[PDB]
RNA sequence: UGAAAUUUUAGUACCUGUGAAGAUGCAGGUUACCCGCGACAGGACGGAAAGACCCCAUGGAGCUUUACUGUAGUUUGAUAU
RNA sequence: CUUCUAGUGAGAAAACAACUGCCCGUACCGUAAACCGACACAGGUAGUCGAGGAGAGUAUCCUAAGGUGAGCGAGCGAACU
RNA sequence: GGUGUAGUGGUAGGAGAGCGUUCUAAGGGCGUUGAAGGUCGAUCGUGAGGACGGCUGGAGCGCUUAGAAGUGAGAAUGCCGGUAUGAGUAGCGAAAGACAGGUGAGAAUCCUGUCCACCGUAUGACUAAGGUUUCCUGGGGAAGGCUCGUCCGCCCAGGGUUAGUCGGGACCUAAGCCGAGGCCGAUAGGCGUAGGCGAUGGACAACAGGUUGAUAUUCCUGUACCAGUUGUUUUUGUUUGA
RNA sequence: GGUAGCGGAGAAAUUCCAAACGAACUUGGAGAUAGCUGGUUCUCUCCGAAAUAGCUUUAGGGCUAGCCUCGGAAUUGAGAA
RNA sequence: GGAGCUGUAAGUAAGCUAUGAUCCAGAGAUUUCCGAAUGGGGGAACCCAAUAUCUUUUAUAGGAUAUUACUUUUCAGUGAAUACAUAGCUGAUUAGAGGUAGACGCAGAGAACUGAAACAUCUUAGUACCUGCAGGAAGAGAAAGAAAAUUCGAUUCCCUGAGUAGCGGCGAGCGAAACGGGAAGAGCCCAAACCAACAAGCUUGUUGGGGUUGUAGGACUCCGAUAUGGUAGUCUGUUAGUAUAGUUGAAGGAUUUGGAAAAUUCCGCUAAAGAGGGUGAAAGCCCCGUAGACGAAAUGCUGACAACACCUAGGAGGAUCCUGAGUACGGCGGAACACGAGAAAUUCCGUCGGAAUCCGCGGGGACCAUCCCGCAAGGCUAAAUACUCCCUAGUGACCGAUAGUGAACCAGUACCGUGAGGGAAAGGUGAAAAGCACCCCGGAAGGGGAGUGAAAUAGAUCCUGAAACCGUGUGCCUACAA
């Protein structure tokens, strides 16, 4: 996937549009990703998971990868990603600035 | 099988044609005869057609 | 606890008559308050089975014989071996 | 398996002690609710044992050992079958 | 287009002109401000049929012109599915159960007890086939059980079959079958000798008791037997040789 | 264990051959053939029969003609009353 | 290739991974047992062996490894009746068995219903089925041909000839070929004469040379050339390309509705990319892609280049020799040719008889003469052609869950049958499980709240939710009516 675990991304579509967060987990097979504090859901858990209250837990659910854009770390803006080989290493580059990653 | 050892003549099928031209399948056989012949220098009894023997070129040991 | 055959829709009487000539349903008349339960089997030409009887189809099948035409076998001759 | 020689033969036999002996089946039903009958089906299912009194008897009636009370019942006590 | 005159029942059937369905092309449109579809309405046309509203629905679909067809159903004892009628009707499949106590949300039906009753050349006890886990233990009551069910040959989870001697194989053969070579034969193959396979038969060494919830001539205790190996000892034979 | 469908087996009944045997069952030829029965789906407009002759292994089938429909040609107008 | 991964498949549990995992492609290792199954047996997936080596035990028992079917080829040894021999037997060696792709090809064997409005000749039809053999194609093929325009010059297949000529209870029906136009194209080897050698018994077999044909050729004899060209050969390399993973690949933000924007509105931008798919509704510019550019360690495939290899002679003479025999052909009986015995050629089978050979032989639809054309009884041969179980990439006025494969789903399954065999049903929550914590009635099931959600009358029998059918409520009517 053009996005990777731990990247800073911007949500471009969905109820959480314009939110930003770090990628907590990636699912290449599903082409989905989890962004902290994004797409939070209330889940009615039984107390069977070492939680002696069950309660209504809050957890981020995955969103489709195409609904996010990687944050240009040097500029802080969302950008599309090109692939340029630098020093013999294939790396991502911000099309808006040319910055790496 | 029942095959002429030298010419390969073998049973085939033919037709019986009555005066009314009714057709029924029949078997037509060659005139094979058991004959003691020298194959590769050793005598053996094999089926041979009278036609093959006719020329006299077939050994009759 | 819980089927089935049947079933065009039916608020599904009687007599005489009529009618594809034997009507619960048509005509005239008569009788009959509404809904059931236990019984009977006259009718619904009641159900079941596209009648086996009968006739027809230039249908089928099994069988018979001095039907027709063939034929396995059996036998006789010529001829080859 | 027992004998006979032919062959084969340098080891044999006895007692004693210790030791070795593989694979497959082994549950359960089996005159049945577990098998053959589409069913937890009044049918069918080879062989063995199969007691006592009266009795020729494994007949018959009632019983022993043993097994079982049958997988819808409670009333009523009409016709009809 | 107007007037006039005439005509306009109809099966087989001929002719003509149309409605609607799906799809293609082009153009022009409509749709989360709600498409198709469904439902209701007192709507329009001469007919097949066409709109427009309300509700439901949640993502595709009309219109015009032309094109192509799996293009229209009410009947075929039509096929498939669903649901009726008969009807809360037939039936609930040979026979004795009663009560007390217990269990449990719930008991004619499950457990325990007592009496009663039934089979007893069997409805008892063993086994072969067949079945193939139905066996035991602990749970369950959805479905199956012709009622009920706390229960079951059901469902769920664990567990259970111990052999030198029993039956079979490492033994033997019958019928029959396979069959090196071989014989015969359009092909395929058919037949068959040697040799094999093949029990329902022949041969063949262990019994008694005990033990588990479930195995027992299999495990355990006791006491055996059969085949063989090693070793100790004892006798006797080593080639006129057991 | 053996005998297998153009067959087997039959103390003989057309009797049995896997719950229908005058010729098993299954698959294929195969969508056998059926002058026979049933069925064949939207609408309106115009017109509208026949159930006869002849021949037919033909008689509830078929062919030509007669009767219906659609288009066309032409006439000294030939039709009807 | 570069960050997650330990399938479906959640859940735990335990782990792996920048020392590069998972994953993708090439190559290789392992690959139990049954199955042609092949050490023997057998009721498939099991049982029991022999030989040799090794292994466990003090030893027997036990375990592992290798070999051990049958037939065919070649060789060697042994070796009967029987003397030599041969047969048998043993060993070694050789290559077959079986399965397919329900297709295509060739061959052996070969129906019936049906049609003829009956039916036997005929038709269905040399079809279905069975069996054998195959190859990627097969079959055919290098004229004893087609013709008679005067000529053509192997075979195959397409168009046409033509529903013609014909065949036919002259019925029903069956039905060509040549010419002409195209696809594709390619021609070559032996036998024989004769020569050399070898071996035995002047010929007679083996070997090599020789030679290959119809305007006759060849031998043989003379001459002259030792070249010139070609190939349908090779796991021979070298080289290129290609197949099997891949890399790169442009351009959008806002505003309105909305749970969500790709929709609406406003301004932009890209295009060798406005194919397509996905993304919370309909996206050229968000993602995967597409246009385009680039890429292979390894292994195949193709093509070139080279190498090796194999073919490749002209002229003149005929004195003599050779040019495919139980053959061609004929009688009888069948069969194939569109041609059903017919006037019937031509081709083939069985049986019997049975030639010529260059002044020769065959054919030109009985047959004869003339003329023309050809040279059988030996072999091989690519391309055009047929088919698709499979693999890759796509297409569709093709289906859209009673349709489309029987099978969109754990389908040739469940189920049925002794067996061959027959053979189903069954797709859709939501954008995302966020799959209803907690409370209440109830033993549970199931409900009512409370929650999630845009929506729960989307609650898993889950999209929509028709009709039959069943029920609740009631505005009007109904107990003298056929
Ligand atoms: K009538
Ligand atoms: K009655
Ligand atoms: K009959
Ligand atoms: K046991
Ligand atoms: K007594
Ligand atoms: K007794
Ligand atoms: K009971
Ligand atoms: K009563
Ligand atoms: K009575
Ligand atoms: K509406
Ligand atoms: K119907
Ligand atoms: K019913
Ligand atoms: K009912
Ligand atoms: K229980
Ligand atoms: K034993
Ligand atoms: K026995
Ligand atoms: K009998
Ligand atoms: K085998
Ligand atoms: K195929
Ligand atoms: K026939
Ligand atoms: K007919
Ligand atoms: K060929
Ligand atoms: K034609
Ligand atoms: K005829
Ligand atoms: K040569
Ligand atoms: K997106
Ligand atoms: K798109
Ligand atoms: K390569
Ligand atoms: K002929
Ligand atoms: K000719
Ligand atoms: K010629
Ligand atoms: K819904
Ligand atoms: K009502
Ligand atoms: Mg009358
Ligand atoms: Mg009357
Ligand atoms: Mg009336
Ligand atoms: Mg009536
Ligand atoms: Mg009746
Ligand atoms: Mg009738
Ligand atoms: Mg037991
Ligand atoms: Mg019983
Ligand atoms: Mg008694
Ligand atoms: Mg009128
Ligand atoms: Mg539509
Ligand atoms: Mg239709
Ligand atoms: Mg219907
Ligand atoms: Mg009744
Ligand atoms: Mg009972
Ligand atoms: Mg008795
Ligand atoms: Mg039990
Ligand atoms: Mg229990
Ligand atoms: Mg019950
Ligand atoms: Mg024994
Ligand atoms: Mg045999
Ligand atoms: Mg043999
Ligand atoms: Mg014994
Ligand atoms: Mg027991
Ligand atoms: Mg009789
Ligand atoms: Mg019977
Ligand atoms: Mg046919
Ligand atoms: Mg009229
Ligand atoms: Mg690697
Ligand atoms: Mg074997
Ligand atoms: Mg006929
Ligand atoms: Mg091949
Ligand atoms: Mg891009
Ligand atoms: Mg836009
Ligand atoms: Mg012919
Ligand atoms: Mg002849
Ligand atoms: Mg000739
Ligand atoms: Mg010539
Ligand atoms: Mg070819
Ligand atoms: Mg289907
Ligand atoms: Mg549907
Ligand atoms: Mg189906
Ligand atoms: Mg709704
Ligand atoms: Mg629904
Ligand atoms: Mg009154
Ligand atoms: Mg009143």
């Amino acid at each position: 996937m053009f996005v990777k675990k731990g990247d800073k991304v911007k949500v471009i579509t969905g109820k959480d549009k314009n939110k930003e967060g770090v990628v907590l987990a990636a699912f290449p097979k599903q082409d989905k990703v989890i962004v902290e504090g994004v797409n939070v859901v209330k889940k009615h858990q039984k107390p069977n998971q070492a939680a002696p209250q069950g309660g209504i837990l809050e957890v981020e659910a995955p969103i489709h990868v195409s609904n996010v854009m990687v944050i240009d770390p040097s500029n802080g803006e969302a950008t599309k990603v090109a692939f340029k080989e630098v020093d013999g290493k294939k790396v991502r580059v911000s099309k808006k600035t040319g910055e790496v990653l | 099988a029942k095959v002429c050892y030298f010419t390969g003549r073998k049973t085939s099928s033919g037709n019986n044609r009555s005066h009314a031209m009714n057709s029924t399948k029949r078997t037509v056989k060659p005139n094979l005869q058991k004959v003691r012949v020298l194959i590769d220098g050793k005598p053996k009894k094999v089926w041979v057609s009278t036609r093959a023997l006719k020329s006299g070129k077939i050994e009759r040991v």
